[PDB]
């Protein structure tokens, strides 16, 4: 905001209004005048018709590479005929040859595939999780060593808390 | 038809009391829906017997329980065993002249510049106001009077203050405070027996100077009648006892039956109440205690028809066959 | 200061800072109005003339980042303010166009439910269900496709038939087509400082061969994930409609498709077993690949199970997804105060038990969160986290109801709480049936808990005996003179709760372990306030172990009055909170909670659905502009300050828009004083479940709490 | 060292040498009656074990219920119970993204197995490279469970709904392992890879533009070449079925079909729609702009104050604008390791600035 | 007419006191004026 | 009874702008008229 600590915060907007009125009354280019009035208002979406949209000899090739095949007025029956011909071509050129994208299950083959990809056979690891993972071995050791097998301490903990606090 | 309001409220109260014992406080009177007695601005007619507690609730009383037996008038026909005691002067100057008598002669000479200062009178009047019904009450009043000492004739008065205390009902303290303000005491002939007697008790002495110089008060006539409640007037050695309970439509002061007030239900009301209750044993207790209360009432208007077949939903043949 | 720093670093153990200071000390570092008028305050960068690639105020710069997911991280694009506003305008236009449409279900729960029931009916009947997930939806689409689409459309008006010109939309899309994506500086430094990688090869090839180190990347096909979502949704919708039309015309089947801008579900009804439809689906896949709709190998086609938005439907019922909700409950422990953690766990356990999980596992989660809040040093409180030993009555029951259940479970033979419930029922009858109570309870409650409770009691009816009896049970409230002060692990650079909830309603990377560690650490300093601040153990060390046969029914939870003579500032009655909770449940979900609980007199696999049996007496609609008027009436200074600076519709909230609601007057004052009721922020919300799958074994062991009429069927 | 109690006499000791939130190497010992024994050592990250901190009864109950789900055959749950529990245990003791990807692949496998038709490229999306020899055991356990539940010739589908529910809940065990980006730099690098790979494969990724709306001749040339390559797909060639692009013939067909009210949707819309961080660093707790603003404000306040001598209270200022020894400690404890490093950097900058001002 | 108006006023009085469900909505209905307020009160009581 | 500090509260509630302007500049006892001193009279709401 144009506020400051030298004026009573009521003359700045008056001076601004007087200045924009004097500017819009008489001038002296095209865009240097639209920014001066815009840079002194207070507050102000789509419909940007105030813009200019000047060409730069580059959008020509953009429109030439983007909107040559776009017509959007094709009839209804000719599309039916074209889809019929495309389906008849698809049936005997790429599907009867074996170049599809989907297939039946054959659940036995899926079971074999999962057993081949998941169950590792060429690995040197053993069939025991405890001796493979270190944390599992640790927890196993602790649990199998634990399952199968007085004012002094409280004074000590209190003084520990005191020194940790200080 | 506010008569129906009153009788339905009484029926609800008696049938709610005859499932378990409850205290006869505002907790068991205001906590009932049919207590529309606070409504119906024209309160000329009360339910059956609760005139006093209704008039108290119109003043928003905080009472709990007492012997509400106005049928035997507790405000009227009360013993009037009234008396008085000595005084104790404020602005203490008597402790220096009480013991040196061992006399009364120098004290009488001192009481004979002029040094008539203010006079402070302290009285503790204890009475034993009884009632018509079987009851008793002991009520004592403290009176502090700020007056002006006189030259020779009687006395001069400025102001008075009273403070009641002791164990006594609302009607008892009402009677006491009314008679202490309308007694042959100070207001009137004052019935004052000076005889240099209470001075001889305050000013310790066993001698007489043949001069009593009797005095009499001319009190203004203030009206300290602003309690009118069960409150023991801001002091008392006895508080919060004698609880009133209710088991079978009969007032139990401590376990003794006072009486049973008549309540009609006409059959439809009792089943309308039996409809929605807590559980089975509550209905059992209510229907077993109903006919014992019917013995103390007279109501055969209860229609013995299809409504009884509706009551038959609660198959409690033992309860209706136990009273026989 | 330099010598001081070197000496203080030398006296310590570390010598690296000493060497740095030693090095920086050793000095080892050695009259036209268009050109002279745009330097003082002239906004030269204001958009006045634009081109087909920019807007004279930048080139729609963006920033790349990742987002954490379970399987693999997702992309993320964050933009500047100008490009953010442009994307906002574009997405608003496209979402309006989509809301005008019907079949798409991305911001419409009605169409989502329609797709759900259609899929369920198809699975129950045996139609061809095909769940199509598409691979690389984001990094493959291009704004040029949307440009061509909008160029080819007409967008006819409803009543004008004017063929709206989509000129500005095409301009913004042409701007987006030439957006600049900036690479992270961390990857740049990692590839500059310095295993085979194609992108690393491209970085080293574009490091200094053709130009400088790559920092800005523009291309044709980006379509940043989370930028053009609505336009991509509409394009996918129209393409799938064209595809289903083509399939209907070619293979004489009945297809219906539902889309979500990333995946689709197609329900195909065939005439006149399913081994003669491979050509149809492969032709459909080929036609989709002819467009920019490449299908992922994870897409499935069958007639036994259907999937949509991770919601699997099979013949007869639906999968409960137990472990997902269990892991969601065990995770996301975000705690700022124990109350908000309790509420979050409440919502999570509710939405978990909604999908027929169990009644014995939720108790364990509640015990877990109780132990978590206890380990932090806060100690157990009467409310605390979710109660233990619950039942299947999460239905027709809110947070207030389970809090009341916990407080009732505290007492074995309820005689005080039953009396409080009777007093609350009396107040409810005299305020509704007698109907003479308003704004006086507001004057009586604003004081606090002690005098308010005895005032309500003497309004119902009592003596000094009840005053000294009921008001004896006390519990320690550490947040009595305010809230617990604490600074947790937040991001850098930075009054009752009802005001904050209302402000949130009107207006519009951190780990859980570190968060909880900071929580437990900050709960050990001077936190509790008074008058000054002090410790929690300092307050809990002042209680006297009287043990007078009344403060031993639940240790560290309920005390007596004389046991807190040393510290009496933090001592509030629990029966007052019980009264408030009972009255709040009455204003919320009916009067069936005034009766007494009675107990009643299956293979663990008989599941079935149940519906809530609530009955509201609080003007069921209960929209906005009703709490605002009540606050303006009851709390004028609290309505002026901290409320309604950001509002321009005060006229309707002031001109008595259905003023003096039946209970919103009194059912709102208990919420602002008590810090843990939270009912006004709950009344303005939907059930979010509307149905609960439960097993029969839990329905037969529930408590039967249905109240008879308080008038004992005696009224009329 | 940290301590944990296990019994009446024996306790457990955890020894380490580093601090912070990084991954460390720990050593666990026991102590029965003073004789300190050796239990072992390991190397892990502490911020990836928050789930089982107190969930020792919830997991037991959930696995017990999941196993009792299969009570239709007395003899099948007895073999899957311990296997399920061991699998869950191995999952908790080894948090990794590869396990989550493997379980998601198993979910997709089950989904394709339940139905009748599936894609031809399915089995290539389920395999994941395992390292550290720790994923082998969990993958073997999951595969053995899936086989034990799915294998069979005739009497293998007596109750298929229960089997499907059990297998789905087993595959969904990936939500147990948390998702907290095991490494930030590697994740950012991989994100940049996945972002810029398709554009380099296509051949349209230009180099640093002018950032003003002015492209050189080569930039616009390659842009137009990419635009042409995007719309240069025919309706008969089966070679371009995995590369981006669209054919104009099918687009014109769909457009002309939608315009003339033939699809289920039309252009009959109502309610006419015409009614400071840096971008080069996302994830950093503090950008260079904020550091610079803070140090400038602090040095300006310190210069305004000198109107010399300055205690460590200036450091207090750093704690005041970013988030009296008690308040200083309370405001300093709430920082993380990277946060405390950045705070030390800012302190060093402010102090060297004040020192150079002193000269 | 005045007897009918008195009957309508008695009905409003009973429903605001005995029925006891009326407050601050009559304030919103009366502030408009005399015409619409009267017909609003009438249709609240009952009319055509 | 019907004393003061009852019409003032009713005006503050029903007519806030009319209670701020033209009313209570010459008053120092707004606290009692604001803290619901027997608020919502039986008829003073509509009879005013
Ligand atoms: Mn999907
Ligand atoms: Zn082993
Ligand atoms: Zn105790």
């Amino acid at each position: 905001n144009y506020n400051n600590r030298f004026v009573a915060d009521w003359v700045i907007e008056r001076i601004r209004w007087l200045l924009i009125e004097i500017l819009k009354a008489s001038k002296s280019e095209d865009q240097e005048y639209q920014r001066l009035i815009h840079s002194l208002s207070n507050v102000k979406l789509e419909n940007l018709e105030h813009l200019k949209r000047n060409s730069l000899d580059y959008d020509e090739r953009l429109n030439e590479s983007l909107f040559i095949g776009l017509k959007g007025d094709i009839r209804e029956s000719t599309v039916r005929e074209e889809l019929i011909k495309l389906k008849l071509w698809f049936k005997d050129e790429v599907f009867s040859k074996g170049l599809g994208k989907f297939k039946l299950t054959d659940r036995r083959e899926l079971l074999e595939s999962l057993s081949s990809l998941g169950a590792h056979l060429d690995s040197d690891v053993s069939s025991c999780p405890f001796c493979n993972n270190k944390l599992m071995e640790i927890v196993y050791n602790v649990t199998f060593s634990c399952v199968e097998r007085s004012n002094i301490e409280k004074h000590y903990l209190s003084v520990l808390s005191l020194c940790n606090k200080i | 038809s506010p008569q129906q309001i009153c009788t339905n409220f009484k029926t609800q109260l008696v049938l709610s009391s005859m499932v378990n014992p409850l205290v006869l406080s505002t907790s068991c009177l205001k906590s009932f829906f049919w207590f529309n007695e606070v409504l119906e601005l024209e309160d000329d007619s009360q339910i059956e017997l609760a005139e006093l507690t209704d008039f108290a609730l119109m003043v928003k009383n905080q009472n709990v329980s007492r012997a509400m037996f106005v049928e035997d008038i507790a405000m009227g026909y009360v013993v009037s065993n009234f008396e008085g005691v000595r005084i104790s002067l404020s602005n203490v100057m008597v402790d220096g002249v009480q013991l040196p008598p061992q006399d009364i002669g120098e004290l009488f000479g001192l009481k004979a510049g002029l040094v008539v200062q203010i006079d402070h009178v302290r009285m503790s009047t204890k009475f034993k106001l009884k009632r018509k019904m079987v009851y008793s009450f002991s009520l004592e009043c403290i009176m502090d009077v700020g007056e002006i000492q006189n030259k020779e004739v009687i006395l001069k008065v400025v102001a008075v203050d009273q403070s009641v205390s002791g164990s006594g009902g609302n009607h008892m303290l009402l009677d006491g405070v009314s008679v202490v303000a309308s007694l042959p005491l100070f207001t009137g002939q004052a019935s004052f027996d000076l005889a240099a007697m209470l001075i001889e008790s305050n000013l310790a002495g066993s001698n007489d100077n043949f001069l009593m110089r009797n005095v009499t008060l001319d009190l203004g006539g203030f009206s300290p009648e602003l309690s009118d409640k069960y409150s023991y007037r801001l002091s008392g050695p006895e508080n919060q006892e004698d609880p009133l309970v209710l088991k079978d439509g009969a007032f139990y002061v401590g376990g003794e039956r006072l009486s049973t007030y008549k309540v009609e239900f006409t059959g439809d009301l009792v089943v309308k109440a039996l409809g929605a209750l807590e559980d089975d044993e509550s209905v059992v207790s209510m229907l077993h205690q109903l006919w014992p209360y019917l013995k103390a009432t007279s109501q055969v208007i209860l229609f013995q028809q299809e409504d009884f077949t509706i009551v038959h939903d609660l198959y409690k043949k033992q309860l209706t066959k136990s009273i026989e | 200061l330099l010598k001081n720093l070197t000496t203080s670093s030398y006296v310590d153990e570390e010598y690296f800072m000493c060497f740095k200071y030693l090095l920086i000390q050793g000095h080892f570092d050695q009259f036209t109005n268009a050109a002279l008028r745009n330097l003082c305050f002239y906004s030269e960068d204001s958009p006045t003339e634009f081109t087909s690639i920019s807007s004279n105020s930048g080139n729609l710069k963006f920033g790349l980042s990742y987002k954490e997911q379970v399987g693999s991280n997702r992309e993320l694009y964050v933009g500047d303010l100008n490009t953010k506003l442009m994307t906002r305008l574009v997405e608003d236009f496209s979402e309006a166009v989509g809301n005008s449409m019907k079949y798409t279900c991305l911001n419409s729960e009605k169409e989502f439910e329609r797709a759900i029931c259609d899929m369920k009916m198809a699975v129950n009947n045996g139609d061809l269900s095909c769940s199509y997930d598409h691979s690389k939806w984001g990094p493959t689409m291009s704004p040029a496709l949307f440009l061509a689409l909008l160029q080819m459309l007409e967008l006819r008006t409803p009543v004008d038939r004017s063929k709206i010109d989509l000129d500005s939309v095409k301009s913004i899309l042409k701007w987006h087509l030439h957006k600049v994506v900036e690479v992270p500086i961390n990857v740049a430094e990692a590839y500059c400082i310095g295993s085979t990688s194609l992108s690393e090869e491209f970085f080293h090839q574009t490091m200094q061969l053709n130009g400088q180190i790559p920092s800005h990347i523009m291309s044709v096909l980006d379509m940043g994930q989370g930028i053009l979502h609505n336009t991509s949704d509409l394009y996918g919708l129209i393409t799938e409609q064209f595809l289903c039309y083509a399939l209907d015309l070619l293979y004489d089947v009945i297809p219906v498709s539902y889309t979500s801008s990333d995946d689709q579900i197609t329900l195909i009804k065939t005439p006149s077993d399913a081994a003669e439809w491979l050509e149809m689906i492969c032709f459909h896949e080929f036609l989709s690949s002819k467009l920019n709709k490449f299908v992922s190998p994870k897409s499935v086609i069958g007639t036994f199970v259907a999937e949509f938005k991770s919601r699997f439907f099979v013949m007869g019922e639906e999968t409960p997804l137990l472990t997902k909700f269990v892991a969601a409950a065990l995770h996301n422990v975000k705690c700022k105060t124990p109350t908000q953690l309790s509420e979050t766990i409440d919502t999570i356990c509710d939405q978990c038990i909604a999908n027929g999980v169990s009644t014995k596992i939720v108790t364990r989660i509640s015990k877990r969160v109780n132990q978590l809040i206890r380990y932090s040093g806060y100690g157990e409180t009467p409310f605390g986290a979710i109660e233990d030993q619950d039942v299947k009555d999460w239905v027709d029951g809110s947070r207030g109801y389970r809090l009341q259940r916990k407080i009732e479970a505290i007492f074995h033979d309820d005689k005080e709480t039953s009396f409080i419930r009777n007093c609350a029922r009396k107040v409810f009858n005299d305020i509704k049936r007698g109907r003479i109570f308003e704004e006086n309870l507001i004057n009586l409650i604003g004081r606090g808990g002690d005098e308010a409770l005895t005032g309500f009691l003497q309004y119902a009816g009592c003596s000094e005996q009840e005053v000294n009896r009921v008001l004896n049970y006390r519990w320690v409230n550490l947040s009595s003179f305010g809230d617990l002060r604490l600074v947790l692990r937040t991001k850098l650079m930075t009054v009752p709760t009802l005001i904050k909830t209302l402000q949130s309603k009107l207006s519009r990377q951190s780990s859980v372990a570190s968060g909880f560690i900071g929580f437990c650490k900050s709960m050990g300093s001077k936190c509790v306030r008074d008058g000054g601040f002090l410790y929690i153990k300092e307050v809990y060390s002042g209680v006297s172990a009287c043990t007078c046969e009344i403060c031993a029914l639940k240790p560290k939870i309920i005390y007596c009055n004389n046991s807190l003579n040393k510290v009496s500032q933090f001592s509030k009655p629990i029966l007052w909170d019980y009264f408030s909770l009972v009255l709040t449940n009455a204003c919320e979900l009916g009067e069936w909670v005034f009766s007494t609980v009675k107990e009643p007199q299956n293979n663990q696999n008989f599941f079935w659905a149940v519906k809530p049996k609530v009955v509201r007496q609080i003007e069921d609609q209960l929209g906005m502009n009703h709490v605002l008027q009540s606050i303006r009436r009851n709390y004028p200074v609290l309505f002026d300050e901290h409320l309604t600076p950001f509002m321009n519709d005060l006229q309707v909230s002031r001109t008595m828009d259905s003023g003096r609601l039946k209970f919103l007057d009194v059912c709102i004052a208990l919420d602002m004083m008590n810090e843990n009721l939270g009912i006004i922020s709950h009344l303005l919300k939907t059930r979010d479940n509307s149905v609960y799958i439960v097993k029969q074994s839990d329905c037969a062991l529930a408590h039967i709490r249905q109240s008879s009429y308080t008038d004992w069927e005696l009224g009329l | 060292a940290q301590r944990f109690y296990l019994a009446e006499s024996l306790v457990g000791f955890l020894f380490y040498q580093k601090t912070g939130e990084r991954s460390r190497c720990y050593s666990v010992y026991l102590s029965d009656n003073g004789v300190m024994s050796e239990q072992g050592s390991f190397y892990c990250d502490p911020k990836r074990f928050f789930l089982p901190v107190f969930s020792d009864e919830v997991l037991a109950g959930m696995c017990e219920e999941m196993t009792s789900w299969l009570d239709f055959d007395t003899g099948l749950m007895n073999d899957t119970g311990p296997i399920l529990r061991l699998l869950v245990l191995a999952i908790l003791c080894s948090p990794s993204k590869r396990n989550q990807t493997f379980l998601q692949g198993l979910r997709y496998f089950l989904m394709a197995f339940a139905n009748q038709i599936h894609h031809i490229d399915l089995t290539s999306k389920l395999v994941v490279e395992c390292k550290s020899s720790s994923e082998v055991v969990v993958q073997r356990l999951a595969v053995g469970l899936f086989i034990r539940l799915l294998s069979g010739e005739s009497d293998a589908s007596l109750f298929f709904s229960r089997r499907f529910k059990y297998l789905l809940n087993v595959s969904y065990l990936c939500h147990l392992i948390t998702k907290e980006t095991p490494d930030r730099l590697t994740d950012q690098i991989k994100c940049f890879e996945k972002f810029i790979e398709p554009k380099v494969k296509f051949g349209c990724a230009v180099v640093n533009p002018s950032l003003n709306g002015k492209l050189t001749v080569d930039q616009e040339d390659i842009m137009i070449n990419g635009l042409k390559k995007f719309f240069s797909k025919s309706l008969r060639d089966t070679e371009d079925v995995q590369t981006p692009g669209v054919c104009k013939e099918l687009l014109n067909y769909c457009v002309s079909l939608f315009n003339r009210g033939k699809l289920k949707v039309s252009g009959e819309l109502k309610n006419n729609p015409f009614r400071i961080p840096k971008l080069d660093e996302l994830g950093n707790i503090l950008s260079t702009y904020d550091k610079e603003k803070l140090v400038s404000a602090c040095v300006s306040s310190m210069a305004e104050r000198f109107k010399n001598l300055d205690p460590d209270s200036t450091d207090y200022l750093i704690l005041k604008n970013l988030t009296t020894q008690e308040e200083l400690s309370l405001m300093y404890e709430a920082l993380t390791e990277e946060q405390v490093e950045s705070f030390n950097e800012i302190k060093h900058d402010v102090q060297v600035a004040l020192a150079k001002m002193a000269d």
